[PDB]
C-alpha cells in the first residue's frame, strides 16, 4: 500500500515435528476454515511416505521443499508498444511461500485417489528433482533467462 | 508427396493421439508431452532432473 | 494451597484452579484430550509451562462456559497464567514477553445494511 | 599465427557488430547480436553485445592474438559491455579509440521523423 508496510503473522510450531514449515503447510492444505481434516492429510502423509523411503520424514519432506524454492523468477513494465517481462531475484521469505504452494496445488493435479498419498507421491518424487512442482522452478527459470537481455530495465 | 496430406490430417485432428515416429521433422513441433522407455520402466518430460 | 484465576478469549469464559502436583489436566469431568480434539490446542494451552520452566509441577482443574473448542483451549491458558503470576508475582518479567497476559481483544463483527457481512459487498454491476 | 589485432566495435541502435582484425586490417573472425539469432529489441540491448563480443574472441582466440587496442564506433547502448566481455575473455586491452565519423559539414541529412 502506499502508506508505508506491516507485519506478517508468527505461527507457532506443530505439536510434533518442532518445525513452523508444518503448520505454515497446514494452511495452505486447509480450506474454506477447517483444520479438521487437513491434519489427517499432513500426518497421514508423512507415515504414508516414511515407509516407502527408510530416512527420517522430515529430511525427505524438506528435501521436497529446497528443490521447489525459486531464485529467480519474471516480473513486468510496459514500453509503449511492448510490455516487456524482467526478470528479478526472489527475496529469500517469497521462496518459501511459493515452494510450499507449488507443493499443494500440484497435489490436487494428481492421479491417485485420496489426497493422503498424492501429497504422499508428491513429497517422494519432487525429492528427486522431478514432477509438476519441480519443473516449475524450470518453467519460471527459462524465462528469467531467455529475459536476460532485459534486466536493465529493473527497478 | 503423402507425407504432408497426413501432417495435416494428425494436427487437424480434435481429439487425443499416441505418436510413436522416427522421423525428427515431424515430432519437433507436436511435442506436447513425451514419454520415454529408459532402462524398463516409462519416464516423462517433467523430469527436470537432467539438465 | 490452589492458586485462582479468569482469562477470556473470544466469548468463553474459563475459570481455572492450580494445584500442587503433576501433569494432568481435567475440564468438566473430562480428560481434556477427551474435551479437545485437536493436539494443536493441548500444546499451547500448557504455553505458561514453557516458558517459566515449570513444566510439570501442577494439576490444572478447569471449569468452562461459552464458545467452542479453540477459544475454551484459549480461554484456559489465559487461566494458567493469570494463576501463576499470583503465586510468584515475580515470575510476571517473562510470562509477560512472551504475550501471555494480553486478553487478546479480537472480537466478531457487527452486520452493517446494505452488506451482506461485516465486509462483504454486494456483487457490482454498471451496465 | 596471429598476434596482436585490433577490434572493431560497431553498435547502432539495432545491432552491434564486432569484428577482429590483424594489426593490417585482415579481419581473423566477425560476429555481431543478429548473427547469434537475437530478435529487434532484444537485438540492441547490451546483453546481446556481450555474446557477440565473446563469440569472436573465442573464435579468433584460437590464433594466439592476445592483445588488441580497441577502437570504438557509432552511439550504442551496447558499446561498453562489449569491453568487459572482451577483456573477460582473455584479451588484455591496449588503449582505446572512439573513431566515429564527423563530418566539417558535408552532406545534408534524411529528415527528420514526426
Amino acid at each position: 500500500p502506499r502508506k508505508g508496510s506491516v507485519p506478517k503473522r508468527d505461527v507457532l510450531p506443530d505439536p510434533i515435528h518442532n518445525s513452523k514449515l508444518v503448520t505454515k503447510l497446514i494452511n495452505k492444505i486447509m480450506l474454506d476454515g477447517k483444520r479438521g481434516t487437513a491434519q489427517r492429510i499432513l500426518y497421514s502423509a508423512f507415515d504414508l511416505v516414511e515407509q516407502r523411503s527408510g530416512r527420517d520424514a522430515l529430511e525427505v519432506f524438506e528435501e521436497a521443499i529446497n528443490n521447489i524454492m525459486p531464485v529467480l523468477e519474471v516480473k513486468a513494465r510496459r514500453v509503449g508498444g511492448s510490455n516487456y517481462q524482467v526478470p528479478v531475484e526472489v527475496r529469500p521469505e517469497r521462496r518459501t511461500t511459493l515452494g510450499l504452494r507449488w507443493l499443494v496445488n500440484y497435489a490436487r493435479l494428481r492421479g491417485e485417489k485420496t489426497m493422503e498419498d498424492r501429497l504422499a507421491n508428491e513429497i517422494l518424487d519432487a525429492a528427486n528433482n522431478t514432477g509438476g512442482a519441480v519443473k516449475k522452478r524450470e518453467d519460471t527459470h527459462k524465462m528469467a533467462e531467455a529475459n536476460k537481455a532485459f534486466a536493465h530495465y529493473r527497478w | 508427396s503423402m507425407q504432408e496430406k497426413i501432417i495435416q490430417l494428425i494436427q487437424s485432428f480434435n481429439g487425443a493421439v499416441i505418436i510413436v515416429s522416427h522421423d525428427e521433422i515431424f515430432k519437433d513441433e507436436i511435442r506436447d508431452q513425451v514419454w520415454k522407455i529408459e532402462n524398463c520402466k516409462l519416464i516423462h518430460e517433467n523430469v527436470s532432473i537432467n539438465t | 494451597v490452589e492458586y485462582r484465576g479468569t482469562g477470556r478469549r473470544k466469548n468463553s469464559v474459563a475459570r481455572v484452579r492450580l494445584v500442587p502436583g503433576e501433569g494432568n489436566i481435567t475440564v468438566n469431568n473430562r480428560d481434556v484430550r477427551e474435551y479437545l480434539p485437536f493436539e494443536s490446542l493441548i500444546l499451547d494451552l500448557n504455553q505458561p509451562f514453557d516458558v517459566t520452566e515449570t513444566k510439570g509441577n501442577y494439576d490444572v482443574l478447569v471449569n468452562v462456559h461459552g464458545g467452542g473448542f479453540t477459544g475454551q483451549a484459549q480461554a484456559i491458558r489465559h487461566g494458567i497464567a493469570r494463576a501463576l503470576l499470583e503465586a510468584d508475582p515475580e515470575y510476571r518479567g517473562s510470562l509477560k514477553r512472551a504475550g501471555l497476559l494480553t486478553r487478546d481483544p479480537r472480537m466478531k463483527e457487527r452486520k452493517k445494511p446494505g452488506l451482506k457481512a461485516a465486509r462483504r459487498s454486494p456483487q457490482f454491476s454498471k451496465r | 599465427n596471429i598476434e596482436n589485432g585490433v577490434a572493431h566495435i560497431r553498435s547502432t541502435f539495432n545491432n552491434t557488430i564486432v569484428t577482429i582484425t590483424d594489426e593490417f586490417g585482415n579481419a581473423l573472425s566477425w560476429s555481431s547480436a543478429g548473427a547469434l539469432g537475437f530478435k529487434g529489441s532484444k537485438k540492441s540491448t547490451p546483453f546481446a553485445a556481450q555474446m557477440a563480443s565473446e563469440t569472436a574472441s573465442k573464435s579468433a582466440m584460437e590464433h594466439g592474438l592476445k592483445t588488441v587496442e580497441v577502437t570504438v564506433k557509432g552511439p550504442g547502448p551496447g558499446r561498453e559491455s562489449a569491453i568487459r566481455a572482451l577483456q573477460s575473455a582473455g584479451l588484455e586491452v591496449t588503449a582505446i579509440r572512439d573513431v566515429t565519423p564527423v563530418p566539417h559539414n558535408g552532406c545534408r541529412p534524411p529528415k527528420r521523423r514526426r
